[PDB]
Order: C-alpha cells, then structure tokens, then sequence
C-alpha cells in the first residue's frame, strides 16, 4: 500500500501531523517495510515520543516482531531512548521478548551501554 | 570479487560527519549488507569470552555507536583476505583484520583492534554482506608523541596515559 | 574511476615481506605507473621548501626505501578523493591523503605523513599512473600505550620518547 | 633482438656465466630494454659488479642514458652501490649527468641518504 508507505516514512522522519493525517485517511497503522519494521518499531528507534504514543492509543501492535525478531522495545533499548521504552512498558511491552539470536531488549541495552533503561528492564522482568 | 566492496565499505565510511543523519545510516547500512545480513563481535578470551549477535534491523545502530563511542574516523585493513566460492554465496575470510578509529582532542587516541573477519556475500545479490563475524584478538591504543611530550615531566597525567581504555 | 586503483595499490603492498626480492618492485611499478611516469615529493615549509621528481626507472627504488627505512606496513588513506576528467588523462586531487607506515620493536612506531595527493591515470591506457606528486603538510609519530607504560617511571626514555623522529 | 633480452635478465639476474655466452654469441652490450635500461643500468642498479666490469670491458656505454635520462652511476648513486660507483667512475662515468629533471648522481645519493657515495661525488665533480 502507498499509505502504509508514507505511514512508515512520517513515523520515521518525525512528521506528527503528517501522521495524523495519514491515519485519518485510513493508512494501517501495523503497515510493515521491506525489513518488517511497522510504524511504531521506526517511531520508537528515531525517539520519535509523540507518534510512539499516538500509534499506541490508535491500535498499534506493541510486540510486533520485525524480519530480525525485534520489538519496539528492543529498539527503543538499542539506541537509548528512555521515555519511550517507559511508554512502551505501560502499554503492555513484552521485556522477556527474543529476537531470531534470542536476545531481549535487555541484552540489547547491556551491549549499547544504555545503563538506566538496562535497570528498568531488570526491574520490569522480576515482576510479573 | 568481495575485496573491492571492503574498499566501497572504507570509503563511504570516510564520509561520515556528525552531521551524518539516521537516514545515511539506513542507506549505508542497504548498500552493503543484504535485508537478513547478521553481524556477530567476539571478544578476546581474557576478559572472559563475550559474543553478541544482531539482526539487520540494528546493524545501523553498531556502526553508528563507534562513532558515538568518540571515533572521528573507522576504517577496516584486511591483509591477503582469503576469498573462497560456494554455490549461493562467497566466503572472506581475514585473519589480520585492523579495525582503526581515530579519537579526537586531547589524547586523539587511535584505537587498533586485531583480529579475524568473516564474511559471507551474496552470490550477484549486488555482493552486499549476509554474514559479519569479528573474532578479536588483541587491541593496540597508540599516542601521539606530542601528547606525550607535553606530559614527560608530569607523574600524574603519566599514570593517565600508561592505562588502557578497554582489556 | 581511478580510487580502486589505490584500493589495488594499497593491497598489493600488503603482500610485502623482507623477502619481496627487487624483481617483484619492478612488478609493482609495472602494474600501477606508465612507462614515463615521474613521482614528485614536496616537503613541509618549516624544515625548508624541498622538492624532488624522480623518474619511472627510479620509482621502484622510491618505494623500496620505505621499507628499507624500518617500516613494515605502508598504505595510502585518501579522504573523498577529486577524480576530474580530461580527454587523454583522469586527475586524482585529495587534499586529505594519510601516508601511514608502521615500523617494528622496540618502540612500534606509526608514522602519518599528511598532504594532499595528486595523481594523473591515463585515460585506459590501463588506468597507470603517469604523475605522482604528494605535498606534505604535517606528520604524527603515534607510540603504543605499552610502549608509554614501560617507561613511565623513567626520565630519560621519556626524553629519549618526547622527541620526533623527523620534522 | 632476443639475444639482447637474454642478455638484459641475465645482467638484471645477477648470471655472470649467462652473459658471459650471450656476449661470446654475439649479443649487444648497449641492448635498450622497454624503459631504455642498458645491460650496465641493470648489473649497476641490481649490484652486480663483475657483470659491471665485464660489460665496462667489452665496450658497453658508461653513460648510456635510460628513457628518464638516468646513467648506470645515477642508478648505482641511488641504490647504494659504492664500489660499482666507483668502477663507473674510474671507466669515465660523467659526474655532471642530468636526468630529465636535473638531478645529477650526487642529487640521487642525497636524496637516498647514501653519504659515502654523496662524497666520492662532491670529490670528483671538483676535479676537471
């Protein structure tokens, strides 16, 4: 789809209102590239905070695994963008999932040195 | 044959500035690995042995993070690369693979990681990488002379200098 | 274009060994420089303003004395090298050209020869150089960490260490 | 000719019994090669001194030039070869020789940092 095209393009680029009026026209918000990345995986690596929640609260699949295996948090955990990994765990983030090497965005933070959100994920995977 | 995309790989690479936005990291990153490629560091055995792997979808996150790391300049000396064919794919394989960044003020530390690269392309998939795997052997750090002139008569910033960054 | 022709340089001079008889520099010139090729250094203006051109019948003995100078490893960083187009020749301008030479125990130097590179190719006359000239701005002498370590402790190494091997 | 190839390698190769037969069938002493490299440029460069004084003897040119304009003494002067230097000279080698940029031997010496033979140079171009 040429929607879900320009859907994944905005969430990327930052554009909130350009977002929004994608998903007025109908783009699908679980919309997938080449790689498997939806708009909310592109939103959350880019620390793109506004689209991460807006793409939440319109249905966006908050475990969607990419071509790779990754979720949204494994992104977010990857490339250090705290708010967002936060958001993602309220709205149910999965912190024991694996990617295709089975790793969780744990792991993911521990590699890339992303020290604070490497604890809220040891803190989050103890709780049920 | 595979030598001449490390050349494209090196000089691309010397194309970075700070300026080099997320995107360029997507477009390098599609111009030499293929949408399943894999990338796999092996750490020297005395610090223990470590090993991560990732998925293509974070290659541009690693490479990204040796310049966030403070490296100005990245570049890969392979020295009589071992090229071998196979059905599907071609194999390179480096057993002197010299990972190089520079650093900048004020040690303007170079960096030089030895040790073993694996490759795997795909076979005309536009030679662009499936398989990455850096086994580390040993790590250099090297000084320039001027920093170290100018702390000869100094104990303090000696002690500094004499330790390594990573082991 | 004319930058995988430095790739090729680069990795043929890789292959040096102390065993690399005076038959395989001939080979090396013949397989990158024109039968009328000249190679020009210009040095740094502090040291003087000097200037040599030497002819194709030299430019083996040129690159051999590197070698015969300590090094163990030479190799040429060219940083978004100009490649322009004339009708008989294709130019090579890169202002950010490393000249890099590693030598051996006990210190490990590195040398970094920085200058700008110009190198004429003739238009498919097999892509060889025809002119070479690099103009020298500045040099780094790097020394190992281990090598600093060593003699921490030690003011006369330390002086021994503060200074440049050329300048 | 191939007679005159034959005698360039063995000259280069350092096969003082090779040129010794070339001669004796009748090769030519001042064969020119690609590069205009003279038998006497190749035994001088590659330091071979019987092959220099043989070919001295049997009337090869002492200041044959090559197509960059070097003699066998620029080439000796360069690659540090101090006694064919001086066998060069005592058969008439022209101190004052000048590449097509120039340089003389003694330039050649210095250039190369070989100190003794920079001497013997600066000594004879003196003398008449």
């Amino acid at each position: 789809s040429d929607l879900g095209k320009k859907l994944l393009e905005a969430a990327t680029e930052g554009q909130d209102d350009e977002v929004r009026i994608l998903m007025a026209n109908g783009a699908d918000v679980n919309a997938h590239d080449r790689l498997g990345s939806t708009p909310l995986h592109l939103a959350a690596k880019m620390g793109h905070l506004e689209i991460v929640e807006v793409l939440l609260k319109t249905g966006a699949d908050v475990n969607a695994e990419d071509t790779a295996g990754y979720t949204p948090l494994h992104l977010a955990a990857a490339w250090g963008h705290l708010e967002i990994v936060e958001v993602l765990l309220k709205h149910g983030a999965d912190v024991n999932a694996q990617d295709k090497f089975g790793k969780t965005p744990f792991d993911l933070a521990a590699i890339f040195g992303n020290e604070d959100i490497a604890e809220v994920l040891q803190k989050a995977a103890k709780l049920n | 044959q595979t030598d001449y995309r490390i050349f494209e790989l090196n000089k691309r690479l010397q194309n970075w500035t700070e300026e080099c936005d997320n995107l360029w990291w997507d477009a390098f990153t599609t111009e030499f690995f293929e949408d399943d490629a894999m990338l796999t560091i092996t750490f020297c055995l005395e610090d223990g042995p470590k090993r991560y792997t990732i998925g293509r979808t974070l290659i541009p996150r690693y490479f990204r993070s040796i310049f966030e790391g403070g490296a100005t300049e990245l570049y890969y000396v392979l020295k009589h690369p071992k090229e071998s064919f196979h059905n599907n794919f071609v194999s390179l394989d480096c057993d002197q693979c010299t990972m190089v960044t520079q650093h900048g003020k004020p040690m303007f530390t170079q960096v030089c990681v030895e040790g073993r690269l694996y490759l795997e392309f795909m076979f005309d998939d536009m030679m662009r990488i499936k398989t990455w795997h850096f086994s580390i052997r040993q790590h250099r750090e090297l000084i320039p002379r001027s920093i170290l002139a100018m702390h000869a008569q100094d104990p303090q910033m000696l002690d500094q200098l004499s330790k390594n960054i990573t082991r």
